[PDB]
Order: structure tokens, then C-alpha cells, then sequence
């Protein structure tokens, strides 16, 4: 029964940097990739970005430039705060547990076993 | 890639088989003969939640209602009995290269 | 190979019945066949160590136990079959190979007594002799039963009977 | 005095590698070139004469030749080159071979009835009987396993288990129905989907039917894998099935051990220390050129027609 | 007068246990060294020389392996020790060592049309063409077997029976395609769980498809079984398949059966009494070191170097 | 003048075909009847002395066998001839003598995790039912293989793919594990009809669990049937199974190959040119007769008891 | 072993072109290095019918099929290539150690046919001719071309040729 | 075979351990042994070469590699079995009947050495010295260490010391 637990503030203004943290408890942050996906209202999940346990780094396209990316591996936790925040980023953000082992030899693709009930993002002036 | 589902909504009623269908743009069977499309589940206000994966094979603690098949760009998830817990947007996800994307969605609901 | 059988020897005599080897003692006090024992027992000796060694190195070859194979074990049944009839034919030459070896060293051998008894009553007599070249010695020196009987009991002394006269 | 050789009016011959043809005297003979053409009695027991029948046929009793109530014991089984009345319901003893090499060690059989015919009380035990095994101009199947069928339109499952509590071995027999079509299994077993589970330390197996159509083969078109295990002393032998089970009625404890071989061609009344198949071979010649398989204190094969070994001056 | 010997001015170097290097005179050599390289003709047959072409090559018949449609008599069957075009999709022929060792004695094949394309009513023979053997950069799957696939959104249940009706052993090749996933399945075979039933006098076989994601070999992912089966005179063969069948379309009369064997070095317009993989050994000499494989009437091959037989002195 | 030959005290016999103890003046002694009795290292390299342990229980990491968790280089592996401690679960490895074969040529492992034990996401590590395999209390399980249990009553199918990118080849070894019935199943593996589905380019198989009763065995009435596989490089096992599945959690590396063997037989410390199982053999005699199995530059086996070769005169 | 060859005969004569062996005599009417017929045809009907005992004997050896085995038969694969290496490696021990036995036996089978070339003209011309250590023996009696042919033909009289002188 | 050993020799010395050959020489000046080093070191590079040989075509043998197979292939085990155990009787029969036959080759091609160098002594002398039965040559003429050390080289010169008596 492990659970992903965000954190950080829910209300932002533009042009500056949200913060939110994701707290691994019940589990651990080894072994496994941790990525962030976000829900927009009256629209499709969008996925941001991953990173995996020891830090290896990948994108979205949509939100490359602009996206903070960091593991905090002392108490077991993962954060990327969005940075020059526009009004249109409003969405609902998820942890998510990621089980790809895409690089490397092994490669086994479960996938998104474990998510976090979700932070409401507002950007709001 | 860019991938659309069929059903946009579609109208089920409980105690009856269904399926819906969603279609990819590339050829999303990876390496390893596994075609790597996620089918999430993401009732009324709560997480998504990993109904199948690699096109069939269930997720802990899902029903065998629940199956999917599909090799190609095309790929179909069925449920082989509908409860009213089925209820809720069915999101295909592909999970070939780095830029994810998910499905436009099906919102299940009971007609 | 030494070349006394059917050699320098015309031919082996059928009066004889005792023995392998033997003298054809001829002398005023009568004439008649003999056997030097010794030599003959020595020769027997070594023949039946020969056949006896021959059968003790040959109570291990490749028993062909019995084994069947279906009909999808045709690689396993001729590999059965090609080990038995090769340790059968490496044991058939051995076997062969050994009883023509042997058959001609027991020839050679026999041929070596032969030899070694004309060695003994060419060396045991010397210059006391006349030495013939089918296999007998004209003694220089007249001799008796009693001497003819020392030559093949190996006790021959040349000191006396010295004088060839 | 003249020095000689021992001669006589011998004409033995002996082979030599410089000269061939060479005669010489007292040639031994150590290659007997004889047999008897008839099979001796090994050891003072007498063999396993087993005319017309099959180490199948025989192990499972074939009732068109079956005077195998009461074996002694032997010293090799004299199986048939060209077998007839072979398993006369056609099919393959799994391991025919193996089982074969199995009873190249065993010198005698006893037929302990670890299962009674009363152990089966759901299944009609001794009235299914097949036409391609006649006896008494009459179908009567195997003596040695039960051919069991549906009894009360219904097939209890077998569940089954023995204790080898004998402290010997048993060489357990039983096999699988290979029907000839679907309408076959549902008119001799109740249900379409069979299996044969069996359990023992050291083996598990779970035989499903093989269910075809096939060719004609001693009038029947279906064919019985029989299958056999060793089950060890305080072993225990674990059969289940719902289904094509040719039920064990006796198995084959083993009493003595040794040397044996089955062989293959023909029964002489009279006493050899060596046997084979052609005939029996009783002499002191350390080789012999009849056949490769031997039974016994015997002399080895050779594969050829002269070694008269020399002992002899000329 | 003078007694004495031969003397020469020859150089023939004879080994002896006491001593390793004597200077004999016009001693024979015993064994042939040396050999032509190139494959000559058998008794003046010509050798099956199966150039980039593997015996599953050959008897499956791969599209980059035409030049044997039609086969004349042999003596050989000639392969690359690394044969590049060799099942191109991929997959493994059941008892393939088997079958290469039924064709070491087998010095003719007839290629008959058992059964005709005309004999697939209900089922498409034409569109089961494969990308992993090209003709001529075409897709194009085998022609002595057929790649059978669903025709008008069905597969219906084949259940046909050849009768043998000859006095020679024809040999069938049959598979299954043991497909990647269940799409697959549906894509060629609308029935998902599908059985290959084959039945003979002496062969029941059932097979299903191992439907599991595998590697890329050859550029496909499936595979697919071979199965061999010898079809004695009287005989009948019975193929029953609801899918996965790769159905026999020719089949291999053994007109002749004698001597043969299969080579694996990779023509030359030549007669050899003898052959041998790397060259072709022409002279008459006990012994000869050129390879261990050789078949007619061919020397003894012994792994050393000197065999110098001195028949001669000094 | 006398012509002559010298003599001496000496005792040492040898034999001939004609004569027998026959005194020699130094005839040497060619056959090495003396052994150390001691196991020692190969050319300075120390041998694998799996004390009462055996092949099944080092590859498959036994608790009762820890000393070998990080071996270095060996020279020949050493078991003895019926361990104790050899499948504490009841069993057997699948082409287990096939292993042992392939393990008689390589000189040495690394221990590689390819498979950690968190990626079982969905899949319990909480296995305490092996209670034949006591160590230290409460015994879970063998260390090199994983034995899955469900996890929130639910058993995801395990659809691992490795891909053996480093350039040697990999051993992985996996198992099935036969229930005692289905109440074992049920409470191990919620699916009933369980299935595993390696797929590596050259393997292929679907296991199914063969659910049965059986006897007692090391006090458990399971079993387990364990399989192997040698993962070339570039290749990618392909492991898919909902149930019954002994997965893989260390691969061996083989980055040395040469010549090994095990020598099946019950450790010193000097220097040993050669070994034989019963004792090590330090001489340069052509011939020895302690026991057929050797590894290394060694003299040759001999079953004789007196090979002296006479170098000297009578 | 008898020690003539490169023993007590030096070497060879190169004059001899029409047998292995045979008699060089020193004498007014001819140098003449004449064969000896006989002694020489037992030499090669001898080394003759030892060629076809080679020959006889070796057929039927282990004839290697080459039959192949899949991945997962290694034991058995490495069974048939260790049982054809075996058999091999018998065969070669055997060929090898037959031809080095052979020439051994035909080396001194021939010193065997020039002693007893050697020895039979020693025990003819018993004591009429010296035994020169070179191997030639120097005839006290004069001797013609017909009395060497003799002595190449076995028929001598030393009776008649008796001249001690 | 050869009839030196146990045969016209009483036995042998124990004077004598420079070598396997050689001559014991009671002369004037001293009386003593010697060995010959020229027959001795022929028949050491004999032995030698023979023992090499053993050695090498004994360097190949079927290697016993451990093959263990499983209860139920007691066909394939047992063929295993029978093949080691096959192999093995092979070679020991190979082994066995190679030392034996070159142990009855090397004391008869020791016993040929001593016939050969009471052949090669005999020779060189001839008629000049008298010729013993036990291996002995008493010479007619008075003999020194420089004629004895001729006779040990082999440049004996006959017709030096050809006085009749
Ligand atoms: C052999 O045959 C001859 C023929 O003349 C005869 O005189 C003789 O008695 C027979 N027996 C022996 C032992 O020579
Ligand atoms: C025969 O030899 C023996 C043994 O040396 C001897 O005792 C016996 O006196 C000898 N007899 C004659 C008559 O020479
Ligand atoms: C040897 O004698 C046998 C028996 O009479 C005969 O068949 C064979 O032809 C003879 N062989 C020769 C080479 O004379
Ligand atoms: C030996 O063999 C003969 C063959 O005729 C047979 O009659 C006899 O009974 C056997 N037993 C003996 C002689 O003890
Ligand atoms: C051998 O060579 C020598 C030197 O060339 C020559 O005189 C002689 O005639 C040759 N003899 C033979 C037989 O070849
Ligand atoms: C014998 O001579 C050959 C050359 O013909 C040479 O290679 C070989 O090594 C020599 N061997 C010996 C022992 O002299
Ligand atoms: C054997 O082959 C060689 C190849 O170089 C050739 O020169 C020779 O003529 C051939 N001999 C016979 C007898 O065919
Ligand atoms: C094959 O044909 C023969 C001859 O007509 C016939 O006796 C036999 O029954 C046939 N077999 C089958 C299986 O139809
Ligand atoms: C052999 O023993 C004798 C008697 O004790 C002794 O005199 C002699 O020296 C010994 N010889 C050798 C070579 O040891
Ligand atoms: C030879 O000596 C051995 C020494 O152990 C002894 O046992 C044997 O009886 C003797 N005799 C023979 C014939 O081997
Ligand atoms: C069989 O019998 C023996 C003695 O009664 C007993 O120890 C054993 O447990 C029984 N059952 C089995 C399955 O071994
Ligand atoms: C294994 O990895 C290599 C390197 O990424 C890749 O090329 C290959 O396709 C993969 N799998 C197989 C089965 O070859
Ligand atoms: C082993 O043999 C070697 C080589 O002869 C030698 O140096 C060493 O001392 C021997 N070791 C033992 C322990 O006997
Ligand atoms: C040679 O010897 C034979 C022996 O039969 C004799 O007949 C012949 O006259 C002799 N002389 C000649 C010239 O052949
Ligand atoms: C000894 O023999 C050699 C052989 O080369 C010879 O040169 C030498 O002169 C001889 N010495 C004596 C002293 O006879």
C-alpha cells in the first residue's frame, strides 16, 4: 500500500514558479521512474516530464524549456515546479509511479501502478 | 504520436458486453513484441487507475471483466460484463517513445 | 626368422613323439629319438603363459548388451550399432592381429629353441665337433650313451674328451 | 647327434601375417565355430521360453497366449525377432526400450495383486473387452490391466493410491485410450475432457488423449499408450483420473536381480553355462564368431572364422 | 663371393619404435596425402550440391533455392557449414537431425503432387507470402508446403487423408505456425485456440500454437515447427487442423534407397571413386588424412601425418 | 676378454607375455599408483568444493548453502557424491545433466542482478512456506531464484523482457512450481489455469503446472521443476506467466570459458599439476589408476595394476 | 635386432638392381652382382602378403557418419564426438603402432633374409671358405661361374670341392 | 629369444656399472671391467626413442569426460557406461599388451645386443682368439691394454697379431 503525497502550495500568479513536492510514503524512491502528468479542465491527460531514481531526465516537447526537474532522494520524494508560469497551465497535476526500465538491459513495462490523488493548480493573477 | 478513440462516449448499460476502440498513427508495437498501450480507468473525481496494459494483460486487482486485444495502430478494450463502478473516462495510453500522449478519452456512462 | 625350421633343419622327424625338440642320438650302442626335456619344458612353459596371458587380456572385451530404439531414435540406434560394431571390429582386430603375431613369434619362438639347442651342442662341444649343415655334430671324438645323455642334460664338460685325434 | 623337430600327419591350419595357409601342429583352436541350434537351460534354471508373445504382450498378459499364471525363474527372456500377438490392441509402451534394459536386471517376476478387481466399485471392471485381442474365439482384453468404462451412465474419478509396503520394487503398468473420434469417448467414458494425473517421488505426469482419426491397425482405430514406473519401497503410487484410464489389476514385484538379456530368435531340453540367440554354446574356447549377444560365463565375439592360435613347432 | 643388400639413392623417410627417422629404400607410402579440391562426380553421378541452400532448404523449398525443383539422381547432399538461406522465417523443423540422417541413405527423391492446390476449396493458398524469403525481392512463402491463412472471414476445420498408394516411402513435411500474439491468430486464423491433429499407423500427434511474444529473427517475430513423417506402402496419412496448418502441398517418393551421406564444406567436372568434403580423394591408398567424413569405396582415415610402410631396407 | 652384461641388488618386476615376474636390474615404474588423497587448487587456482552441496543448490542459491554467494575464479567443480543438501525443495532442474555438461567449460561466473526484487511491482516477497530448506529459522527460499506470491490476492501476468546487452553470455534460470491441488493454487495464485511463456530467439515453451497428489519428500508434498537457458549476446529473454512462476533474480555472467568438470567425489592445500575425485596425483608417470574422471594435463587412465616398462636387462 | 645391416655389412652394394639381395663375387671371369631368385621371392612374397594382411585387416574400420545434434543434446553431441574420436584415436594408435611394429619387423625381417642368406652359404662351404668379418667370404678352393651359381642355387658339394690344400 | 641372457652366459656381473654393456678384461697389466659406450649408448638412444614413442602415441586417448545421465535413460546411460568402460578396456588391453610385448622386445633386443656384440668381438678377432662357451674369448696371442681399448673402439686390425701360436 504505497502512497504518492503532493505537497506545496495550490495558488500561483503568472510569471513565476509553482511549487509542489511529491512524498513517497508507504514505499521508497528506488528502482523505479517517477513521472508527473496533468489533467487541464474539460480536457485529456497531458504528460510533463519523468525522471528516474538516480536523476536521468526526460521531456515533454510541449513543456521542455520551462519545467524544473529534481529528485530529493534523502526522504524519499520528487518535485518539478513548472517555472514562467502562463495563465493556460491550469490543471490538475498527478504524481505517478512509473515502471517503464525503458534504458538499459532490463526492459519491463507494467506502467503507472501507483498515482497521487492530485493537487488542484490554479494560476491565477 | 497522435492517437483518437472511436467512441468519444459510449452508452453502455449495466449487465451487458461492451467495447470501445482506440487507433494510434504509428506502428506502436515496440521491441519485444510488446505493444506498450496502457488502458486507464479515472472514475468521477479520483486518480487514474491502471485497468490493462501491454494491449491485454490485466492489472492487481481488475476484474476479468475487463480485457483488451489489438497489435497494430488499431487496438479494442472489452468489457465482458458492466457494473456500475465501470463508469468514468477510459484513457488509451501509448508508451512507445518519450513523448507520451493519451487518448481524447471515452467517458463510459450508463445510457 | 632365425631359419632353422624349414631352414637349415630339412625336416622334423615323426619318429619322435615326446617333445617338441629332441636329439636323434645315433651311436654303436643302438640308436633312437629323444627329448630334451629342459628346454622342451621351457619352450611349453612359455606356451601356456602365452595362452594364458592371451585369454587373461582377453576377458574384457566389449560385451554387446543388448539395447532397442524406437523408431524416432534412429540417430541414437546407429550410434548404438556403429559403437558396437567398431568396438566389435577394433576387438576382431585385436584379436586377429594378436593370433597372427603371436602365431608367428610362437613360430619364431619355437624356432629360437631350435636355435638355442644347436647354440648349446655347438658351443658345449667346440672344436670336438663337426659341425654339419643339417642340423647335426659329427663328434671327432667317439661317444657313449652316457655322453650322449650329459650333451642333453647340459652338464657337458670339455676338459675331458678334449683329443680330437 | 642330430638336432630336429617333432613332426606328424597333422594338417591343422594356423594364419600368420607374412604367410597364410601355413599348417602347423597340436593347432589350438580357440574359436569353437559351433553351436548347438537349440536353447539350453542357463545355469540350471530354465529360461523364459515366451513363444509367439511380446515383453508388452507378456508384462501386460496377452490372452491368446497367456501361460504366464505362474512364472519361474529365468535367466533370459526369449522375445520373438517378428512379433506376433505384440500388444494385440495396437498403441506404444512408453519407454518400451528402457523398460527393456529394466528387464535385462531382473531374474524373476511375482505377480502381486496389489489391486483386487473389487477396488474399482464405480466402473465396470472385466465386461469391456476389445475384438483384436481374441481368446477362447472370444474378445477378451489384457489380464493385467483393467480396460475400466462408464458405469451408471457416469465416471467417478479414480483417486487411487497404493503404499509399497512389500520392501521391494513393483514396476507399476497402466496406459491411456487413444480413441478414435469424439462419439468413441462419450460412449465409453462420461466425459469429453480426460486427464490421467499419476504421482510418485521422483515423477509427475498428467496424460490428456491424444483424440484423432487414424488408421486401420489390427481392425481397431484406436490405438492404448501404456505407460509403467518403478515405485520404490515406502513409495507410493498415485493415479487419478477422470477418464481413458487402463486401470492397473496386477503389478510385478521384484524378488531377485542380476544378469539378463532379452534376446530375439528360438526350446532344447538340456544344460549350457553360455547361451545364444541361434543356439546354445557349452565349451572352453575363450572366443566364438555365432553372435554378439551373449548370456552367461561366456566366450566374446569376435566376428570372424579362424584364430587357431599356434602352439605347435611346424 | 659377397653377401649383401640393396642400395639406393632414395630419401624416403620410414618411422620405427627405436628409432624415428630411417632412410629406407623406395618404401611405399601407404597413405595419400594429397587430393584434387574441388567436388568431383560419384561414380559418375552427380553430387546434390546445395549452393547457400540447407537440406530444410532444399526439401521445404526456399524461394532462393529454385535450382532443385526438378533433382536428378545423386549421390551427395553438398551444404554450407553456415548455409545463408536456410528456413527464412523463422523456426525450427522438429527431428531435423532425423531427418538428415533418414536422407543419409535415401539417393533419390521423386517429387510428386500428392496434393494439388486444386484440393484447398475453402482455404487461401495464394496470399501466404512472406517477407523473410523473397523471390527475387517479391514476398513469397515456400512451395512444397502452403502457408494456408482464413479465406472469406473463415477456417474451416481441414480433415483430409492421403492414402500412400504406392510401393515407396513418400515423406510428408507438415508445420505449424506458432504465431506471436492472438491478433495475429485472428488476423490469419478466425479460430483462437487452434490444434494440428496428425495421425498414422505408428504417429498420433497433437499440437497447439504457442502463441508467445518472441524475438526478431530474420525480420519476423512468429515462428514456425516443421514435422517430418515417412509414409510406409498401404499407409495412410490423416491431417486434421483448425489452424496454424502449414499443409503439405508436395510430398518426396523415395524411388531409390541406398548409400549416401551430407557434407557441410561448401562443383567441379571431375570423377572421384571417393569424395570428401574439403577436396576428392582419387587414388587407391589404405589411408588418407584429408577429412574424418567420407562415403564409398573410400580409405581409413587416420589423424596423422607419416604412414610411410617400409616395405623396403635401410 | 669377457663379453658380458652387468647386475645389481634391485627387486623391481616386470612381465611379459611368456614369462612373469621377471627380475630387472631399473625398469621404470610408468603407472602412478600413489595419490596425495587431499583436493587442492589447480595451477594456483582453488576448485569450487561445494560441501555437501550440489550443482541444483549452488546455481539455485540454497540457505543451507551460503558459502558461495561471491565465488571467484575455479579450476573444476567439486560436489560429492550424494549431497545432503541438493533441491531442499522437492524436484528437479529440467536438462539438469544437460547443465552440468555445459558447466564442465567454464572456468568462471559473475553473479549478475539483472532481475532486482523491485521490479515485482505487483507481486508478494513474503514466500515463508519453504520449510525443507532450514537456515538460521523460519526459512523463506532460495536466494538466486524468486518464488512469487500473489499480492492483494491478485497475480499480474509477469511480462519481463530483458535483453542481454552485455557482450557474454548470460545463464538464467527459472522454474515452475507444481501445486499439491488446487487449494494450493487458489491461495498461491488466483488464477487456476497458469501458464509460463519464455521466449528467447531460439527457445520456445508454454509450461503448464501438472496439479497432482504426491508423496512426502523433504516433508512437502509440492514440487518444483526448474529450467535453464544460455542468453546469447544481443538476444532477450521473453518471460510472460500469470502463475507458478520461479522467477529469475541473478544471471551468470560467463566471461571465462575453458576446461572444467565436476568430479562427484568428498581440501589440501599443496600443489596438484593434476587432480583425480579420490585424490590429487603430483608425477610425471604417462599412466594412472586411481579413477577414470581427471581434469587438466594429466596421465592416462589405466584399469591395470602393474604397467612397468623394462629399461633394463633381466 | 640380428645386426648385419649397418652392422658387420657395411652397406648396401649399389651394383644390385634385380633383387633386395643377393652375391657379388670377386673373380676373373666377372665382378657379376647377381640376385638370388628364391631367397629374394619368399623376401617380397613375404612383405606381399603382409601388404594384403594391412589391407585386410584394416577394412571395415569404423566408418564416422556424419550425424549432427540440435542446441539442447549436448551430452549426446559431445557422446557421438568423443565416441568418434575415441574410435579415431584408436584407429590412429593402432595404424601408427602397426606400421612402427612393421617396419621394425620388415627392417630386421630383412637383416632376417641376409643372415640366413649369411648363414645358409656359412654352412655350405663349411669349411672351405673363410668368414671374413666384412661379410664376404674368400674361397679357399678355386671356384668357376658354375660352383657360385651353385652356392646362389643350393646344390654345393663340399665333398667334391673338399681342398683343404 | 636370442639366446645370450640365461643362455651360453652364466649371468651377469656386478664389477660392471658404467653402463648396460661392456667387457670384463683380465689381462697382464691389470684385470678389471669397462663398459662399451658405443653398443650402450646405441641401446640407451633405443630405449629412449621407445619410450618416447609409448609416450606419444599415448598422448592421445579417450579422455573419460564426466557424461552422467538420469534414471529412465538407463539406454543412453548404459551406453555411456559400456562406452567409457569400453574405451577403457581398449586401452587397457592396448596398454597392457604394449608393455608386455616391448618388455619381451626390450630383454630380446638386449639379449640382440649382447649376441650382436659378442658377434661384433668374435668377428673382429675370428680365428685368433679361441672362443669360449660362457661369453669368453681366451686369446692365442698376448694381448695389452692398447689392443683391448682397439677391440672396446672396434679398429681392431686382423692382420696385426696373426701369429698362429
Ligand atoms: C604318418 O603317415 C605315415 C605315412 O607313411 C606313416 O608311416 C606313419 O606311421 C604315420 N604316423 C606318424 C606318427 O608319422
Ligand atoms: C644330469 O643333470 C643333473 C642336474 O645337474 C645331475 O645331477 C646329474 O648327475 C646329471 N646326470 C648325468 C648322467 O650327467
Ligand atoms: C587356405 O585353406 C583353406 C581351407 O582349405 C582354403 O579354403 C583357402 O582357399 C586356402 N587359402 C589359400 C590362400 O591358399
Ligand atoms: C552342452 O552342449 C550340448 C550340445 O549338444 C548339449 O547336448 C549338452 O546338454 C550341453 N551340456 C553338457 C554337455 O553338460
Ligand atoms: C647415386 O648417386 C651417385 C652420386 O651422384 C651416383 O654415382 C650413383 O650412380 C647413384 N646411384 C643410384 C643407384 O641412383
Ligand atoms: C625427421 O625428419 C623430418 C624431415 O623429413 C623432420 O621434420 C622430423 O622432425 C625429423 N624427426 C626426427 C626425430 O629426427
Ligand atoms: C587425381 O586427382 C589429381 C588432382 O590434382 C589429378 O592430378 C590426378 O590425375 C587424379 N588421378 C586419377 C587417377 O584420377
Ligand atoms: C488405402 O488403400 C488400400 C487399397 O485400396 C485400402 O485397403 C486401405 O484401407 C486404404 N486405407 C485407408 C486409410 O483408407
Ligand atoms: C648386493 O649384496 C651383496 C651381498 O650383501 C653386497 O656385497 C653387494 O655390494 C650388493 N650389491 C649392490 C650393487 O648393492
Ligand atoms: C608374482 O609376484 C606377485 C607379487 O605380488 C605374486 O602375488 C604372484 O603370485 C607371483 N606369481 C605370478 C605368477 O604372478
Ligand atoms: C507408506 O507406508 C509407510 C509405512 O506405513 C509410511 O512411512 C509412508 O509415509 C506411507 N506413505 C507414503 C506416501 O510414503
Ligand atoms: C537488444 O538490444 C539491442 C541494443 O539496443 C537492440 O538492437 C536489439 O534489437 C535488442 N533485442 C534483440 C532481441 O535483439
Ligand atoms: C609437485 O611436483 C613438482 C614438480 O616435480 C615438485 O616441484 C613439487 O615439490 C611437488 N609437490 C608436492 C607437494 O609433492
Ligand atoms: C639348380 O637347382 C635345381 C634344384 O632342383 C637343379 O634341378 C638344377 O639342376 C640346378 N641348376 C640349374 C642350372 O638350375
Ligand atoms: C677410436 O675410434 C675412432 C672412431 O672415429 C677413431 O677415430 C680413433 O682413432 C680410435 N682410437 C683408437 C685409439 O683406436
Amino acid at each position: 500500500q504505497v502512497q504518492l503525497q503532493e505537497s506545496g502550495p495550490g495558488l500561483v500568479k503568472p510569471s513565476e514558479t509553482l511549487s509542489l513536492t511529491c512524498t513517497v510514503s508507504g514505499g521508497s524512491i528506488s528502482s523505479y521512474y517517477w513521472s508527473w502528468i496533468r489533467q487541464p479542465p474539460g480536457k485529456g491527460l497531458e504528460w510533463i516530464g519523468y525522471i528516474y531514481y538516480s536523476g536521468s531526465t526526460n521531456y515533454n516537447p510541449s513543456l521542455k524549456s520551462r519545467v524544473t526537474i529534481s529528485v530529493d532522494t534523502a526522504k524519499n520524494q520528487f518535485s518539478l515546479n513548472l517555472n514562467s508560469v502562463t495563465a493556460a497551465d491550469t490543471a490538475v497535476y498527478y504524481c505517478a509511479r512509473d515502471l517503464r526500465e525503458w534504458s538499459g538491459a532490463l526492459n519491463y513495462y507494467y506502467g503507472m501502478d501507483v498515482w497521487g490523488q492530485g493537487t488542484p493548480v490554479t494560476v491565477s493573477s | 504520436i497522435v492517437m483518437t478513440q472511436s467512441p468519444l462516449s459510449l452508452p453502455v448499460t449495466p449487465g451487458e458486453p461492451a467495447s470501445m476502440s482506440c487507433r494510434s498513427s504509428q506502428s506502436l508495437l515496440h521491441s519485444y513484441g510488446s505493444n506498450y498501450l496502457d488502458w486507464y480507468l479515472q472514475k468521477p473525481g479520483q486518480s487514474p487507475q491502471l485497468l490493462i496494459y501491454l494491449g491485454s494483460y490485466r492489472a492487481s486487482g481488475v476484474s476479468d471483466r475487463f480485457s483488451g486485444s489489438g497489435s497494430g495502430t488499431n487496438f479494442t478494450l472489452k468489457i465482458s460484463r458492466v457494473e456500475a463502478e465501470d463508469v468514468g473516462v477510459y484513457y488509451c495510453m501509448q508508451a512507445l517513445q518519450t513523448p507520451f500522449t493519451f487518448g481524447p478519452g471515452t467517458k463510459v456512462d450508463i445510457k | 626368422l632365425f631359419g632353422a625350421i624349414a631352414g637349415f633343419i630339412e625336416g622334423g622327424w615323426q619318429g619322435m613323439v615326446d617333445g617338441w625338440y629332441g636329439y636323434h642320438h645315433s651311436n654303436e650302442q643302438g640308436s633312437g629319438y629323444a627329448a630334451d626335456k629342459e628346454s622342451t619344458q621351457k619352450a611349453i612353459d612359455g606356451v601356456t603363459n602365452k595362452v594364458n596371458s592371451i585369454i587373461d587380456k582377453m576377458n574384457t572385451q566389449f560385451e554387446a548388451v543388448g539395447r532397442e530404439f524406437n523408431n524416432l531414435e534412429r540417430r541414437i540406434e546407429n550410434l548404438n550399432k556403429k559403437m558396437e560394431d567398431g568396438f566389435l571390429d577394433v576387438w576382431t582386430y585385436n584379436a586377429e592381429l594378436l593370433v597372427l603375431m603371436e602365431n608367428e613369434r610362437t613360430l619364431d619362438f619355437h624356432d629360437s629353441n631350435v636355435k638355442n639347442l644347436y647354440d648349446k651342442v655347438r658351443l658345449q662341444l667346440r672344436d670336438n665337433a663337426k659341425e654339419l649343415g643339417n642340423g647335426c655334430f659329427e663328434f671327432y671324438h667317439k661317444c657313449d650313451n652316457e655322453c650322449m645323455e650329459s650333451v642333453r642334460n647340459g652338464t657337458y664338460y670339455y676338459p675331458q674328451y678334449s683329443e680330437e685325434a | 647327434i642330430c638336432i630336429g623337430y617333432h613332426a606328424n600327419n597333422s594338417t591343422e591350419q594356423v594364419d600368420t601375417i607374412m604367410e597364410k595357409n601355413v599348417t602347423v601342429t597340436h593347432a589350438q583352436d580357440i574359436l569353437e565355430k559351433t553351436h548347438n541350434g537349440k536353447l539350453c537351460d542357463l545355469n540350471g534354471v530354465k529360461p523364459l521360453i515366451l513363444k509367439d508373445c511380446s515383453v508388452a504382450g507378456w508384462l501386460l498378459g496377452n490372452p491368446m497366449c497367456d501361460e504366464f499364471i505362474r512364472v519361474p525363474e529365468w535367466s533370459y527372456i526369449v522375445e520373438r525377432d517378428n512379433p506376433a500377438n505384440d500388444l494385440c490392441y495396437p498403441g506404444s509402451l512408453n519407454d518400451y526400450e528402457e523398460l527393456k534394459h529394466l528387464l535385462s536386471r531382473i531374474n524373476h517376476f511375482e505377480k502381486i495383486l496389489i489391486i483386487p478387481k473389487s477396488s474399482w466399485p464405480n466402473h465396470e471392471t472385466s465386461l469391456g473387452v476389445s475384438a483384436a485381442c481374441p481368446y477362447q474365439g472370444a474378445p477378451s482384453f489384457f489380464r493385467n490391466v483393467v480396460w475400466l468404462i462408464k458405469k451408471d451412465d457416469a465416471y467417478p474419478t479414480i483417486k487411487i493410491s497404493y503404499n509399497n509396503t512389500n520392501r521391494e520394487d513393483l514396476l507399476i503398468l497402466w496406459g491411456i485410450h487413444h480413441s478414435n473420434n469424439a462419439e468413441e469417448q462419450t460412449n465409453l467414458y462420461k466425459n469429453p475432457t480426460t486427464y490421467i494425473s499419476v504421482g510418485t517421488s521422483t515423477l509427475n505426469q498428467r496424460l490428456v488423449p491424444k483424440i484423432a482419426t487414424r488408421s486401420q491397425v489390427n481392425g481397431q482405430r484406436g490405438r492404448m499408450d501404456f505407460f509403467w514406473t518403478i515405485l520404490k519401497p515406502d513409495d507410493a503410487i498415485h493415479f487419478e483420473s477422470n477418464g481413458n484410464f487402463i486401470a492397473p489389476e496386477y503389478a510385478y514385484k521384484i524378488v531377485k536381480k542380476g544378469d539378463s538379456t532379452i534376446m530375439k530368435s528360438g526350446y532344447g531340453h538340456c544344460n549350457t553355462k553360455c547361451q545364444t540367440p541361434v543356439g546354445a554354446i557349452n565349451s572352453s574356447m575363450p572366443f566364438h564368431n555365432i553372435h554378439p549377444l551373449t548370456i552367461g560365463e561366456c566366450p566374446k565375439y569376435v566376428k570372424s572364422n579362424k584364430l587357431v592360435l599356434a602352439t605347435g613347432l611346424r
